[PDB]
RNA sequence: UUGACAUUGUGAAGAGACAUAGUUUCUUUACUUAUUCAAUGAAGCGGAGCUGGAAUUCAUUUUCCACGUUCUAGCAUUCAAGGUCCCAUUCGGGGCUGAUCCGGGUU
RNA sequence: GCUUGUGACGGCCCGUGAAAAUCCACAGGAAGGAAUAGUUUUCAUGCCAGGUCGUACUGAUAACCGCAGCAGGUCUCCAAG
RNA sequence: GAUGGGGAAGCUCCGUUUCAAAGGCCUGAUUUUAUGCAGGCCACCAUCGAAAGGGAAUCCGGUUAAGAUUCCGGAACCUGG
């Protein structure tokens, strides 16, 4: 009302200049992102091969929710405790005279690439995770395939870091549990299967399953009104 | 110029010391006149709206 | 949840933090002494017959004087090294690569007596 | 053998173009948003001389819609288009003299000038003192246009590429006799150093294919091939035809 | 310059052989991510929707275009005036809308 | 009158006869600013400061280049009866 | 003619705003304090290249064996502060 005024600004061409608009679909990337955005894409259009396409199909986050909470239980010694530990007997042991076991036997998660694939080999391992990450993925395309072979139950997982976290390392390629106490027996024997449903089952069938071939929108919809005028007159 | 008076440098009018005022009598007319025309123009085409 | 919103189609280095120097040991143990002082500064007096001429009549004393140093520094040594205050600083590099420097003092000070303070004459 | 005169204007010393007095580039607006959905007005502040141009430039400037400043092109000037005036250009703009509009929009037997080749390469096609193209129709599904070039040579671009209305300035002007040397001196002196030409009939043999003998004579067949090695291409190069042209031109 | 091999991948119609099951090979024609070319202070792309309306209803929409500027040698900038929400009312300042939605494939 | 400067014009061109630093103006109106006293340094007057390198002379029938104090060569301003 | 680059066995050749994450001004935020963050801009992206091109400002008189629009005398003007 006052003495105010409305003056509805017109934006329609010939007249006014634009105003600042949002232009994040518009803007000159540094290349560094260029190149792993058009990295991923190119992923994703050519077709790629059934055993490097069996990754991709990762754990989903229920069950996996209740994977990191069995194996956060086990992880490996902490600097404090390792030291806190050898004064137990360094002292304990070497006086009161113990077997070098004044010391419990441990009960931690395996990991480290070379680690884990000789555990599976000797079928000691009992559930082994395998990142999803991975960019030498050759380190890694074999472990589906061994573990099936070693009738040993795995799972592609989400976050190399997040298998890194629980081990105390950035990141760790792969978390494996040949030991567990049998208070825990049981939520583990549970894992096992609902795991081998979704990997080890699957598996034969996954091998013969290309990935990619997937069209960007702009031409997915492209066809998605071509191949629905051509035919539905 | 930088070393002068500011009246050396200009003529007490709109758009004093840069435009002719034969020029600034012409922009001012068209103006006025183009912003009244505006006005012709608006409320006639609200009427080919109403009588279509 | 969601993205940024950017304005402008132009990206730009993010404008970062530019810490500044801390030395873990030092540039050149000792700092170097005053390559300039005063007494660098003014060299010889001039005592050509010419010269001197300048000093009866002129008011000025005829210095011969650093290459290296500028009108300000000439007088501020003249200045310092004399107890005299100075007008004006003429300077001339010799045809022999020396600097001249005719210096000219304020007229409380007769430059005449101030020539043969120092000794020259 | 020397290196033969032509082969030499290719490194380019004392060829290059003489580039100093030259208004700028002449080129249509950036195709942005608003010349392909609509189209936008601007005014002829100034037609003027190119130099070693035959036709005038045009000085056209327009607002820009994304800042607050003018911006001003360089056009060439199409025949009858005057300072003050008003300009046009976009796909939803009137077919006046002057306007530039998408060939698409443009019914066959249009008249227009400095077109563009691809769509957005700011012009291209009959840029030169006098000509223009003919649009001589259109193909809507994969929408390109046919257009007639001044070569007579027919030829088929998108739609999207622009052109502008009219003819291009300076009509004529070759139809007066340079006269006397000095024109056509003053004539490159705004071009390039290609005048005056020697005959490699007139050189020695170091000089050139022609060159020798104790008459001037070609001594040899001048139409040569098209094959032919840097250094041997001098005279009627690929030569299809050869000889004074009987009866009537005009491609059929 | 001409051919072959490599760079070289994805479909579909037609040829070509174990001699009329589809592994393979080529002719034709699609694909776009390799390679290639252009433009731009990578600015408005692609897809959906609001409104209008030509359109003719064979049950109601099956669709097609539109979806801010053209007598004039003016003027167009301060995240925009307006509207609405907040700060705890100070001067100042912020959100949203004004400027619809989705996909970040600069075209 | 001579020389030069300069203006208003006219002829010529398929020739229409540089660029940048730099200085001013205007459009704009964010803002800041008075009555017990504010705003004002494009008005006047007033204060301090201005470094570095070159500065001589020949410039030619002897100071430059032609083996030289060579009848050669070597860019220009001023101009009396 | 450097630079992000791309060629070249290599000395080096290409390119000069070009397939680049290219940089700095105004005052505000400080009243721990010296300058961190807060706005808003501006994307111009080396440098060398003229003692005849562009360009802030000085004159007259006198003076030397030999300097002078440079010193002496008087009178100015410009630029920064
Ligand atoms: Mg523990
Ligand atoms: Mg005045
Ligand atoms: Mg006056
Ligand atoms: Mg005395
Ligand atoms: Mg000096
Ligand atoms: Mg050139
Ligand atoms: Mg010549
Ligand atoms: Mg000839
Ligand atoms: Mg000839
Ligand atoms: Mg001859
Ligand atoms: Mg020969
Ligand atoms: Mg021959
Ligand atoms: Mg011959
Ligand atoms: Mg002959
Ligand atoms: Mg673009
Ligand atoms: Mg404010
Ligand atoms: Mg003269
Ligand atoms: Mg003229
Ligand atoms: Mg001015
Ligand atoms: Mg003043
Ligand atoms: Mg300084
Ligand atoms: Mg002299
Ligand atoms: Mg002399
Ligand atoms: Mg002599
Ligand atoms: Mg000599
Ligand atoms: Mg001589
Ligand atoms: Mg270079
Ligand atoms: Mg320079
Ligand atoms: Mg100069
Ligand atoms: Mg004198
Ligand atoms: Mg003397
Ligand atoms: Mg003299
Ligand atoms: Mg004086
Ligand atoms: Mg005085
Ligand atoms: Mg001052």
């Amino acid at each position: 009302n006052p003495l105010t005024h409305s003056t509805p600004k017109n934006f329609g061409i010939g007249q006014a200049v634009q105003p600042k608009r949002n232009l994040s679909r518009y803007v000159k990337w540094p290349e560094y992102v260029r190149v792993q955005r058009q990295k991923k894409i190119l992923s994703i259009r050519l077709k790629v091969p059934p055993t490097i396409a069996q990754f991709q199909y990762t754990l989903d986050r229920n069950t996996a929710a209740e994977t990191f909470k069995l194996f956060n239980k086990y992880r490996p010694e902490t600097a404090a405790e390792k030291k806190e530990r050898l004064t137990k007997e360094a002292a304990a042991v070497a006086e009161g005279k113990s077997k070098q076991d004044a010391s419990p036997k441990p009960y931690a998660v395996k990991y480290g690439l070379n680690h884990v694939v000789a555990l599976i080999e000797n079928k000691k391992a009992k559930l082994v995770l395998i990142a999803n990450d991975v960019d030498p993925i050759e380190l890694v395309v074999f472990l589906p395939a061994l573990c099936k072979k070693m009738g040993v139950p795995y799972a592609i997982v989400k976050g190399k870091a997040r298998l890194g976290t629980l081990v105390n390392q950035k990141t760790s390629a792969v978390a494996a549990l040949t030991e567990v106490r049998a208070e825990d027996e049981a939520a583990l024997a549970k894992l096992v299967s609902t795991i081998d449903a979704n990997f080890a089952d699957k598996y034969d069938e996954v091998k013969k399953h290309w990935g990619g071939g997937i069209l960007g929108n702009k031409a997915q919809a492209k066809m998605d009104k071509r191949a629905k005028n051509s035919d539905s007159a | 110029y930088a070393t002068v008076s500011k009246t050396h440098k200009t003529v007490s009018r709109a758009y004093g010391g840069s435009r002719c005022a034969n020029c600034v009598k012409e922009r001012i007319i068209r103006a006025f006149l183009i912003e009244e025309q505006k006005i012709v123009k608006k409320v006639v085409k609200e009427q080919t709206e109403a009588a279509k | 949840k969601a993205l940024k919103v950017r304005t402008s189609a132009t990206f730009r280095l993010p404008k970062t933090l530019k810490l500044a120097r801390a030395p873990k040991y030092a540039s050149k143990a000792v700092p170097h002494y005053n390559r300039l002082d005063s007494y660098k500064v003014i060299e010889q007096p001039i005592t050509s017959e010419t010269a001197m001429k300048k000093v009866e009549d002129g008011n000025i004393l005829v210095f011969q004087v650093s290459m290296k140093a500028n009108k300000y520094q000439i007088k501020k040594a003249v200045k310092e090294l004399y107890e005299v205050d100075v007008l004006k600083v003429n300077t001339l590099v010799r045809p022999n690569g020396t600097k001249k420097a005719y210096v000219r003092l304020t007229a409380d000070y007769d430059a005449l007596d101030i020539a043969n303070r120092i000794g020259y004459i | 053998g020397r290196v033969i005169r032509n082969q030499r204007k290719g490194a380019g010393s004392i060829f290059t173009s003489h580039t100093r007095l030259r208004q700028g580039a002449a080129k249509l607006r950036t195709l942005d948003y608003a010349e392909r959905h609509g189209y936008i007005r601007g005014i002829v502040k100034q037609i003027v001389h190119d130099s070693g141009r035959g036709a005038p430039l045009a000085k056209v400037v327009f607002r820009d819609p994304y800042k607050y400043r003018l911006r001003e092109e360089i056009f060439i000037a199409n025949e009858g288009v005057h300072t003050g005036q008003f300009i046009y250009a976009g796909k939803k703009a009137s077919l006046n003299v002057g306007n530039v509009l998408p060939l698409g929009s443009v019914p066959e037997g249009t008249i227009v000038s400095n077109v563009e080749e691809k769509p957005g390469d700011r012009g291209a096609l009959a840029r030169a003192s006098g000509n223009y193209v003919i649009i001589i129709g259109h193909n809507p599904d994969e929408n390109k246009t046919r257009v007639r070039l001044p070569s007579g040579a027919k030829k088929v671009i998108s739609s999207d590429a622009r052109g502008v209305i009219g003819v291009i300035a300076g009509g004529g002007r070759v139809d007066k006799p340079l006269l006397k040397a000095g024109r056509a001196f003053h004539k490159y002196r705004l071009k390039r150093n290609s005048w005056p030409k020697t005959r490699g009939v007139a050189m020695n043999p170091v000089d050139h294919p022609h060159g020798g003998g104790n008459h001037q004579h070609i001594g040899k067949a001048s139409t040569i091939s098209r094959g032919a090695v840097s250094g041997q291409k001098a005279g009627l190069i690929a030569a299809r035809r050869t000889g004074l042209l009987r009866g009537s031109q005009k491609t059929q």
